[PDB]
């Protein structure tokens, strides 16, 4: 005997106060029963299971499935119930690595571990919960009883406990071999390094050695695998990576489910295929929750899709991380609150790419969106490379300065430089800080009757200019805005406006440059045309003449 | 040598909080730190049978180059039962906020000499992540009292009142307060033998600890006596324009939500008419007088303004431009318990978030001194910008709560 270290067992408890499973064994055809008895006999021989008494009162049903085009049956135990009653675990799979964060590996070897898996024992006191019964021929006998000794396939803790047990074994090898990288995927270990391929198979032989210490063999009659490697939807090669081939279907009939699977692929692909747009395709998804609903494509959706197919007409690759060189991120405005980015280290060799969608709001502006994008990219880059990329951004240094220096919120982007590739992001208008001298002063106001929906909006000025317009199907908030719009419309290039609307102020102090309220847009459009605009607020109903004058005028 | 029994509040499970992305430098630091901690029995590796997690990161303390580990026990702390099984509470030293010099000491390291209740350990689980989730996360749990946990000052308190018995009795004029890993030491003397009394207070934590400490040599220097509150002030002009008067009235209308006898009748009456904003209005006697009466009112205190430890402290912050920030602490709207302003934020003249972060820390420190609890902040910043950067600037061992403000307050003016 070559003595072998035990895989240390992991103590597993049932959920608090809950008890195990007691589920009716399903009646089985004689054919399936014979099938199961064979399967379990061999498994018992392998130490995977053990016969139990009639004491153990737990049951999980078991089943038989004939593999398609194989006369063979396969055994399937339905742990769904026991999973519902087994505790929570610290699952590790939560984060999958992202190809762009890897380093190039000259040699990458693939080892099989479908046999190491069963070298992982199940906690002694928990085995009883895994009980099951193969029924007997004609129920003329007590159904044979079996319980598990290894992590059962399809149990809650199997993956978490399997993963962790392996890591625990691999840790000293990995740590004394810092020029090696190991990864766990299905029943398989993948090990790469960056050495000449003689020095590399050495270290594999060293690993096969190390694994043997726990009585583990990893078949040297290895796999037909060659580049690329299909893995978590990608295509990994020794020196590059891309998404697993993206093909956009042709259709003369697009449905809610059809377009859904079309954005998923576009979103998924947008991580390496540059300039990929969604929006007008996820627009057609708005609200409608019938998965079969044949939605019509706008003439924006067809042109966006035809912009996609053109980008997906040929493959592009991302590189791998070269820790020695800088990380750059570059963003572009795409309109309709769409941003698109590339992260790269040397010109044109992207590591990955992406898109950012504006946040669902009612008012917004380009500078805000760019910021949000920058932050999304920042967190993404911390996750993948452990650092913040340097930004190249289509916004003048001067514009950003004016923005953050005058914005009411705190704001920041990390190290960055201006990149002159239109459309540049700009501030469209800037409100005065003090009243303007020689500029006409417009006192505005608006009011509506909450029931009739009628109200009026208008202004009066120091120069005797007046207006009151009447309005149907409006609200107080709409009339206060409309009033401001009149004042902008009827004034010269410089103007002072006084309002009592907290609501209105709040919208314009957010400095939006696009809105969903066409009324706000009109105001923005007016603001853009002006040379100087001072907006001043005063409290309502305090008889501030000027204000009072037009309040009495619009509450008529 | 023997642990204190601990449990969570009834009906509440332990913390399961996502770990958030860490930079490479913070990972390296954390790995080295935890390697030594585990090597000293302060923490131990744990398995998958532990569903619990608390976030973790690294900071460099104020004027120091050494990385500190900082766990974010905010969730564990809400879910940790409250601590009344010897004491019924520490009747907050109302004299601490009245000293010429209050110094703040990192005594957190003393905690690690006391073991944690073996049954409670699972609840302190934390993960040092890996870049790109390549390697799997290192999972540790605590075997001792942890820095940042609500329980640590409570459990260790038995032992701390001890260590202080000498120095305390031998210096009965000093007020001493403990909040988390911080020890607040308030003298009334001169900064130089402050740096003597503080110096000799270090001794005991060495002296006791013998029967090196990492950030024990550190000292924060406050002055609650030169702590500047704020009144509300109206301008004093020779010439008032219509704009000047409109703003004045706006401000006064606002103070009236706070102060009772505030009147704007006579002042508005000057604003009778549709005048040009930049036009000068001379004041009437009736108005100059009403303005003067209003001034008298703003000088007095607010009425019926009480702290109630049963309740939450709320902190609002407004950005005023050019490095200045203004803030208010309260429990009921318009009943400020404290207001303040911050005017030249250190090494951050081009970084709004660094400033805002240091601001949040100063206000918290002040709130610990005055009320022995932290406030819940209302920050003028998008959640996503703040959530991305505040760790890079954080230099305190505790962490407050905060929510976000996405609508520009008019109130910003009234405090400028
Ligand atoms: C070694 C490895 C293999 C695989 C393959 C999965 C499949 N099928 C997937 C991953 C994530 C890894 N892990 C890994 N991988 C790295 N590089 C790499 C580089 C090229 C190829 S081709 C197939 N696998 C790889 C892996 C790497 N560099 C630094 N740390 C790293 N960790």
């Amino acid at each position: 005997m070559v003595p072998i270290s035990p895989i240390e067992t992991v103590p597993v408890k049932l959920k608090p106060g809950m008890d195990g499973p007691k589920v009716k064994q399903w009646p089985l055809t004689e054919e399936k029963i014979k099938a199961l008895v064979e399967i379990c006999t061999e498994m018992e021989k392998e130490g995977k299971i053990s016969k139990i008494g009639p004491e153990n009162p737990y049951n999980t049903p078991v089943f038989a499935i004939k593999k398609k085009d194989s006369t063979k049956w396969r055994k399937l135990v339905d742990f769904r119930e026991l999973n519902k009653r087994t505790q929570d675990f610290w699952e590790v799979q939560l984060g999958i690595p992202h190809p762009a964060g890897l380093k190039k590996n000259k040699s990458v070897t693939v080892l099989d571990v479908g046999d190491a898996y069963f070298s992982v024992p199940l906690d002694e006191d928990f085995r009883k919960y895994t009980a099951f019964t193969i029924p007997s021929i004609n129920n003329e006998t007590p159904g044979i009883r079996y319980q598990y000794n290894v992590l059962p396939q399809g149990w809650k803790g199997s993956p978490a406990i399997f993963q962790s047990s392996m890591t625990k074994i691999l840790e000293p090898f990995a740590a004394q071999n810092p020029d090696i990288v190991i990864c766990q995927y299905m029943d398989d270990l993948y090990v790469g390094s960056d050495l000449e391929i003689g020095q590399h198979r050495t270290k594999i032989e060293e690993l096969r050695q190390h694994l043997l210490r726990w009585g583990l063999t990893t078949p040297d009659k290895k796999h037909q695998k060659e580049p690329p490697f299909l893995w978590m939807g990608y295509e990994l090669h020794p020196d590059k990576w891309t998404v697993q081939p993206i093909v956009l279907p042709e259709k003369d009939s697009w449905t809610v489910n059809d377009i859904q699977k079309l954005v998923g692929k576009l979103n998924w692909a947008s991580q390496i295929y540059p300039g990929i747009k969604v929006r007008q395709l996820s627009k057609l998804l708005r609200g409608t929750k019938a998965l079969t609903e044949v939605i019509p494509l706008t003439e924006e959706a067809e042109l966006e899709l035809a912009e996609n197919r053109e980008i997906l007409k040929e493959p592009v690759h991302g590189v791998y991380y070269d820790p020695s060189k800088d990380l750059i991120a570059e963003i572009q405005k795409q309109g309709q609150g769409q941003w698109t980015y590339q992260i790269y280290q040397e010109p044109f060799k992207n590591l990955k790419t992406g898109k950012y969608a504006r946040m669902r709001g009612a008012h917004t502006n380009d500078v805000k969106q760019l910021t949000e994008a920058v932050q999304k990219i920042t967190t993404e880059s911390i996750v993948i490379w452990g650092k913040t990329p340097k930004f190249k951004l289509p916004i003048q240094k001067e514009t950003w300065e004016t923005w953050w220096t005058e914005y009411w919120q705190a704001t920041w982007i990390p190290e960055w430089e201006f990149v002159n590739t239109p459309p540049l992001v700009k501030l469209w208008y800037q409100l005065e800080k003090e009243p303007i001298v020689g500029a006409e002063t417009f006192y505005v106001d608006g009011a509506a009757n909450r029931e009739t929906k009628l109200g009026k909006a208008g202004y009066v000025t120091n120069k005797g200019r007046q207006k009151v317009v009447p309005l149907t199907n409006t609200t107080n908030q709409k009339t206060e805005l409309q009033a401001i719009y009149l004042a902008l419309q009827d004034s010269g290039l410089e103007v002072n406006i006084v309002t009592d609307s907290q609501y209105a102020l709040g919208i314009i102090q957010a400095q939006p440059d696009k809105s969903e309220s066409e009324l706000v847009n009109q105001i923005i459009e007016q603001l853009i045309k002006k040379e100087k605009v001072y907006l001043a607020w005063v409290p309502a109903h305090k008889g501030i003449g000027g204000n009072e004058q037009v309040d009495k005028l619009v509450s008529a | 040598i023997e642990t204190v029994p601990v449990k969570l509040k009834p009906g509440m499970d332990g913390p399961k909080v996502k770990q958030w992305p860490l930079t490479e430098e913070k990972i390296k630091a954390l790995v080295e730190i935890c390697t030594e901690m585990e090597k000293e029995g302060k923490i131990s590796k744990i398995g998958p049978e532990n569903p619990y997690n608390t976030p973790v990161f690294a900071i460099k303390k104020k004027d120091s180059t050494k990385w500190r580990k900082l766990v974010d026990f905010r969730e564990l702390n809400k879910r940790t039962q409250d601590f009344w099984e010897v004491q019924l509470g520490i009747p907050h030293p109302a004299g601490l906020k009245k000293k010429k010099s209050v110094t703040v000491l990192d005594v957190g390291d003393a905690y690690f000499s006391v073991p944690l209740d073996e049954d409670f350990r699972k609840y302190t689980a934390f993960t040092i992540p890996s870049i790109n989730n390549e390697t799997p996360g290192i999972r540790y749990q605590y075997n001792v009292l942890p820095q940042g946990w609500k329980g640590s000052p409570a459990i260790f308190q038995s032992s701390m009142t001890k260590i202080l018995e000498p120095f305390k009795k031998q210096n009965p004029d000093i007020v001493i307060y403990q909040y988390m890993d911080d020890l607040y030491v308030g003298s009334d003397l001169e900064i130089g033998q402050h740096r003597t009394k503080i110096e000799e207070l270090r001794q005991h934590l060495l002296r006791w600890g013998l029967t090196e400490p990492p950030f024990l040599w550190m000292g924060y220097e406050l002055h609650p006596d030169k702590w500047t509150v704020q009144p509300i002030v109206l301008p004093e002009k020779d010439s008032w324009t219509v704009n000047d008067i409109q703003k004045l009235v706006g401000k006064l209308n606002w103070a009236s939500q706070i102060y009772p006898g505030i009147k704007v009748r006579q002042l508005s009456k000057l604003l009778r008419g549709t005048k040009a904003l930049t036009e000068v209005i001379p004041l009437t006697e009736e108005a100059e007088l009403e303005l003067a009466e209003n001034r008298e009112i703003l000088k007095e205190p607010v009425h019926g303004v009480y702290y109630d430890p049963s309740k939450d402290l709320i902190a609002e912050i407004q950005k005023q431009g050019q490095g200045q920030w203004t803030y208010q602490i309260y429990q009921e709207p318009f009943k400020n318990l404290k207001t303040g302003k911050y005017a030249r934020m250190r090494g951050a003249h081009t970084n709004d978030v660094k400033q805002l972060t240091e601001a949040v820390q100063k206000i918290t420190t002040e709130s610990i001194v005055i009320w022995g609890k932290t406030p819940k902040f209302k920050l003028p910043i998008q959640k996503e910008t703040w959530e991305t950067w505040w760790t890079e600037y954080w230099q305190a061992t505790w962490i407050p709560e905060w929510e976000f403000v996405n609508t520009p307050p008019l109130v910003k003016l009234w405090y400028q």
